């Protein structure tokens, strides 16, 4: 499922900003 | 009406924009209790103000590091704008000051924690629940954009929930006052509009795109474009192919198709009727816009609070002692702070 693929991914925690 | 209110809001904003508040407290008037979040240039700490006894959230930024990483303008923007705005869903800056080593922004403490935490914990929000928060963001962007401000960092980690269950937007780090187009590559990968990634030059319509991402993520439990590395996200964003969960209402998918529109002449919020195209959309038909502004709508979720200094709704972070040098650093760079 899309949910399971998201939860098994590397970006389910707090996400930092980018500026470059 | 709308117009009236917004014109008097601009007059108060411009007054503080042109003569900002400076130096309204000092560090030893706060007892630092615990870190509420760490960030690129420092951290945000729960503090208690000794003379009033009130709790606040103190954002601490290392001056030398901000200069080293070339974020001076963005930092001065952040403070100059936050001290000048006033709106029910914007966090309030109560004090600001600087010392030899750091910049400090002392805000109201929003004790309900990040929307992020609640969203991951419960999985996803119902459409009425997501709509309740989305309406506050629509009204807040209407306000900010009328001031020629772009926000540029909408995400659940920058949205806090207050004791009444309403949203408080925080982190004005990429907020900028600009009438037309700007070019900085900034924001948070999952929330970036395609025109940012494509280095085309862009305008406040990027905030309406980001709303589309936020509404999706709130209602689905995951973002519309996700992968393990930013560049893989960027690729999906620019394709703009979006797939919706089974349970999304027809109205919700139609709104999102209009917000997550790769094409600027087509994106809602950026057309001739401006925000009204969003307010009048069928997904918001049950929404009482004035009641929301006035905070008279019952929130769908109320954070459990155990006393004014309770941090149960925040994660734990590693503490670090705040150092202050006996030599002034970067005085001239931050003169106006
Ligand atoms: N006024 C506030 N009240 C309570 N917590 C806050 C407040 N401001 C910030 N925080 C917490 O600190 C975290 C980081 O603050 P933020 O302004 O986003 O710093 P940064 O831009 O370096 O990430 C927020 O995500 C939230 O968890
Ligand atoms: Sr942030
Ligand atoms: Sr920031």
């Amino acid at each position: 499922t899309t949910y399971a693929d998201f939860i098994a991914s590397g970006r389910t925690g707090r996400r930092a900003s980018i500026h470059d | 009406s709308v117009k009236e209110f917004l014109a008097k809001a601009k007059e108060d904003f411009l007054k503080k924009w042109e003569t900002p508040s400076q130096n309204t407290a000092q560090l030893d008037q706060f007892d630092r209790i615990k870190t509420l979040g760490t960030g690129s240039f420092g951290r945000v700490m729960l503090v208690k103000h000794k003379e009033s006894g009130n709790h606040y959230a103190m954002k601490i930024l290392d001056k030398q590091k901000v200069v080293k990483l070339k974020q001076i303008e963005h930092t001065l923007n952040e403070k100059r704008i936050l001290q000048a705005v006033n709106f029910p869903f914007l966090v309030k800056l109560e004090f600001s000051f600087k010392d030899n080593s750091n910049l400090y922004m002392v805000m109201e403490y929003v004790a309900g924690g990040e929307m992020f935490s609640h969203l991951r914990r419960i999985g996803r929000f119902s459409e009425p629940h997501a709509r309740f928060y989305a309406a506050q963001i629509v009204l807040t962007f209407e306000y900010l954009h009328s001031l020629d401000l772009i926000y540029r960092d909408l995400k659940p980690e920058n949205l806090l929930i207050d004791q009444q269950g309403y949203i408080q937007v925080t982190d004005f780090g990429f907020a900028k006052r600009v009438k037309g187009r700007t070019w900085t590559l900034c924001g948070t990968p999952e929330y970036l509009a395609p025109e940012i990634i494509l280095s085309k030059g862009y305008n406040k319509a990027v905030d309406w795109w980001a709303l589309g991402v936020l509404i999706y993520e709130m209602a689905a439990g995951y973002p519309p474009f996700f992968a393990d590395q930013p560049i893989q996200i960027y690729e999906k964003i620019v394709s703009g192919k979006v797939r919706f969960p089974s349970h999304f209402s027809s109205d919700l998918k139609d709104l999102l198709r209009n917000l997550l529109q790769v094409d600027l002449t087509k994106r809602f919020g950026n057309l001739k009727n401006g925000v009204n195209d969003i307010k009048n959309h069928k997904w918001f038909a049950t929404t009482d816009w004035i009641a929301i502004y006035q905070r008279k709508v019952e929130a769908p979720f109320i954070p459990k609070f155990k006393g004014p200094g309770d941090t149960s709704n925040f994660d734990d972070y590693e503490e670090e002692e705040i150092r202050v040098s006996i030599n002034e650093k970067c005085g001239k760079e931050f003169t106006e702070f």
